[PDB]
């Protein structure tokens, strides 16, 4: 799925829009109703930490 | 490639309304934003609005600031350019233009912001006239 | 607000001679300013994004410069498919003021 979503910089002031493919296991929806809005699997349990 | 098109456009009375139509296709419609501008008889062309890719923060020309709202559809992938008590020096062949670059990268407040762009790809204007 | 200024108004020409539109700012624009040209009863093309910067697609032949107030457009008119109006539009502000245009033709 190519997704695009907003981020943060390194300025704590400005912000930046990037995109990324991620697989569909690794992706869950938020509401079920727009297509859109999907949330990565492990968000509303934990904060997972990048190797 | 990218086709990009406008209707809606006719004969209006002034102090009346109308509204303007614009469709894409061939492209993420919901990574570029869109700018509205005339191109009267004679005289060169003039920009006169502006909306982002979320459809907010939408900007335009003291010449119609309060009287041309504008909007877009990212579903529906369109854009709407809305008239309200238009006048007679409102005659032009309003043209559909989408910006160059596409609105990812660093922003302040706005997705699309702080990045220059021109109008690169325009659609087939459509006329707009009123009179007694 | 900002405004342009764009000259010569209209000039003549042929096939092979270089032609050059140049266009004055009131405000100090660094490069931020593109060309366009627009065939009668068609709609306005790109041919130069950058103040020296080449659009795709548009031949080699094409070519203009300057920076701050000051820019010019290059042209040698090795084409007759190169007449009709040449607008001169800045960017990075507000109004996003274009040119009064100039129209170029063969004798
Ligand atoms: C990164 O960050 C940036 C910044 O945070 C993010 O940008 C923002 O992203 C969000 C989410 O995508 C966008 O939200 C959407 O915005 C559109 C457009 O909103 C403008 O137009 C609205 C319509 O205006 C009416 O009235 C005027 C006259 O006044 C008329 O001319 C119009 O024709 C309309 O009749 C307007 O209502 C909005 O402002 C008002 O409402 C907002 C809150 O919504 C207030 O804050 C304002 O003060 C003001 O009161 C605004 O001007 C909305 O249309 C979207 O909502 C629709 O779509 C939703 C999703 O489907 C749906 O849930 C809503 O009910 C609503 O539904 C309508 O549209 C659907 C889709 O076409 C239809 O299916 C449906 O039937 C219905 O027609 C939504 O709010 C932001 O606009 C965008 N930009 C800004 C500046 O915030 C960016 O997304 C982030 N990026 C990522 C990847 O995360
Ligand atoms: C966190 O989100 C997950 C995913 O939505 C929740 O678990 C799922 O919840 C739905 C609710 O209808 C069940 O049908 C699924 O079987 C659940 N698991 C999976 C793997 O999808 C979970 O409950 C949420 N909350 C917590 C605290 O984990």
């Amino acid at each position: 799925k190519n997704c695009s979503f907003n981020m943060t910089t390194e300025l704590r002031d400005k912000r930046q829009k990037v995109y990324s493919l991620f697989y569909r296991l690794d992706i869950v929806p938020i509401n079920e109703n727009q297509g859109s809005e999907y949330r990565l699997i492990n968000c509303n349990t934990s904060a997972c930490t990048q190797a | 490639e990218v086709q990009l098109v406008e209707s809606g456009g006719g004969l209006a009375k002034p102090g009346g309304s109308l509204r303007l139509s614009c469709a894409a296709s061939g492209f993420t419609f919901s990574n570029y934003w869109m700018n509205w501008v005339r191109q009267t008889p004679g005289k060169g062309l003039e920009w006169i609005s502006g909306i982002n890719s979320g459809g907010g923060s939408r900007s335009y020309a003291d010449s119609v600031m309060g009287r041309f709202i504008i909007s877009r559809d990212n579903s529906k992938n369109t854009l709407s350019l809305q008239m309200n008590s238009l006048r007679a020096e409102d005659t032009a062949v309003y043209y559909c233009a989408k910006v160059d670059d596409d609105d990812y990268g660093y922003f302040d407040t706005v997705p699309g912001d702080l990045k220059k762009y021109y109008l690169k790809y325009w659609g087939r204007g459509v006329l707009v006239t009123v009179s007694s | 607000d900002i405004q342009m200024t764009q000259s010569p108004s209209s000039l003549s020409a042929s096939v092979g001679d270089k032609v050059t539109i140049t266009c004055q700012a009131s405000q100090s624009i660094s490069s931020w300013l593109a060309w366009y040209q627009q065939k009668p009863g068609k709609a306005p093309k790109p041919l130069i994004y950058k103040a020296s910067s080449l659009e795709s697609g548009v031949p080699s032949r094409f070519s203009g410069s300057g920076s701050g107030t000051d820019f010019t457009l290059t042209i040698s008119s090795l084409q007759p498919e190169d007449f009709a109006t040449y607008y001169c539009q800045q960017y990075n502000s507000a109004p996003f003021s274009f040119g009064q245009g100039t129209e170029v033709e063969i004798k």
